[PDB]
């Protein structure tokens, strides 16, 4: 039992796969084919020095061909494939307009639009993890050995929670949630057809320059909003993760990011903004 | 042994405390953590006089939460003498990191 009596619920979708299936596959392939152009640009913008520009370019290529960047590129291509697939669940041919404020709240609280904001928060956290390992140094890992424990007693290598890697991951989660919220609030999922059809290369060469300008401004607003959110809540994920893994805090080497005199660090703010520009640009390239 | 390391590949170690026979007769042992134990294997009162203690982990799950370092103190109330040895416990799901 029981495969009978519903052949039209094939045929109605099967014509949709004749007409649209190869258009979806070509869109997914092009979304992955732009990812190397986004990761090269992300490394070249995170490696910037202004005094030794020949070494800046040298060592950006030294990372680019490194086996860890090749692995995280393969993880990031799976993330971009999955984001391209969720644009195939959530698209609309008619805009889902809320005729009251309660209708807008009821749209945001709809269980699939909630599922999409949880899944985008997870994909944003994974993309921020890949980005934090690609930026190396103090960003590289969630756990670091205690940086001052010269107190002879206990040859156990004690471990601290990396609050800057936690800030990276949690910004990624907030950006992914915010993108998915914006996607349904602005009706970005709507497919307005063009009054003027145009060859794909021109139709993309005209939009990409508007997108990179949008990503730079929207990442700056999302980092600004996340900095205000962390100043009132950062301690809660921090104290939960330190207790859940029995990790310490190096209050002698690192200033905590609950403090304005740690959180205003321009290097962290730039690398987290650049991560948000890579995130928004790759996700909006799949959408475009 | 001046310090002890316990792991997947060394689940116990065997340390000798040397002394005079009366001081070794009355030799207590005290661990800084209940996850690490020591038991007397053999006493020798013939020169050079010693006791071998087999030292080991009672719970590998305590040894999995991180590098558990503790001390093992051997003490003799007859002379008020003590010797304290560091013990590191490190149990790992090993490969490349």
């Amino acid at each position: 039992a029981t495969a009978v009596s519903r052949p039209c619920a094939g045929r109605s979708r099967d014509i949709l796969w004749r007409v649209l299936g190869w258009r979806i596959v070509a869109s997914i392939v092009w979304s992955v084919l732009f990812l190397p152009i986004c990761t090269t640009v992300f490394i070249i913008f995170s490696r910037i020095d202004l005094f030794h520009p020949i070494q800046w370019l040298s060592d950006s290529f030294s990372d680019l061909y490194s086996s860890y960047v090749i692995f995280y590129f393969l993880l990031l291509s799976v993330v971009i494939i999955i984001i391209s697939i969720f644009n195939v669940e959530f698209y609309a041919v008619v805009p889902s307009i809320p005729c009251s404020r309660l209708a807008l709240i009821g749209k945001i609280i709809h269980p699939q639009q909630l599922m999409h904001s949880f899944i985008h928060a997870a994909m944003g956290m994974v993309m921020a993890w890949c980005a934090a390992v690609i930026t190396q140094g103090q960003y590289s890992f969630l756990v670091v050995p205690c940086t001052g424990t010269n107190s002879f007693g206990s040859p156990a290598a004690q471990t601290c929670l990396n609050e800057y890697h936690l800030f990276f991951l949690l910004t990624g989660a907030f950006m992914g949630y915010s993108y998915s919220l914006l996607y349904f609030v602005n009706n970005m999922n709507y497919l307005p057809f063009p009054i003027i059809q145009q060859y794909k290369f021109l139709r993309f060469r005209r939009s990409l320059l508007l997108l990179v300008k949008h990503s730079c401004v929207e990442s700056l607003f999302l980092v600004r909003n996340f900095c205000i959110l962390y100043y009132f809540l950062g301690y809660i994920p921090k104290a939960w993760i330190s207790t859940a893994m029995n990790l310490h805090i190096d209050e002698q080497v690192h200033r905590p990011l609950d403090t304005v005199s740690g959180l205003l660090n321009l290097s962290l703010l730039y690398h987290v903004w650049l991560c948000g520009v890579f995130l928004l640009t790759t996700w909006y390239v799949s959408w475009i | 042994q001046a310090e002890i390391l316990l792991s997947n590949h060394y689940t116990s170690s065997e340390i000798r405390v040397f002394g005079a026979p009366e001081v070794l007769e009355n030799l207590e042992v005290k661990s800084g953590s209940p996850a690490v134990l020591a038991f007397a294997k053999e006493k020798s009162f013939g020169w050079p006089s010693f006791i071998t203690y087999t030292v080991g982990v009672l719970d590998p799950a305590a040894g999995s939460q991180g590098p558990l370092s503790t001390t093992l103190t051997f003490s003799s109330p007859v002379t008020n003498q003590a010797i304290a040895i560091p013990v590191t416990v490190a149990f790992v799901v090993d490969r490349r990191g």
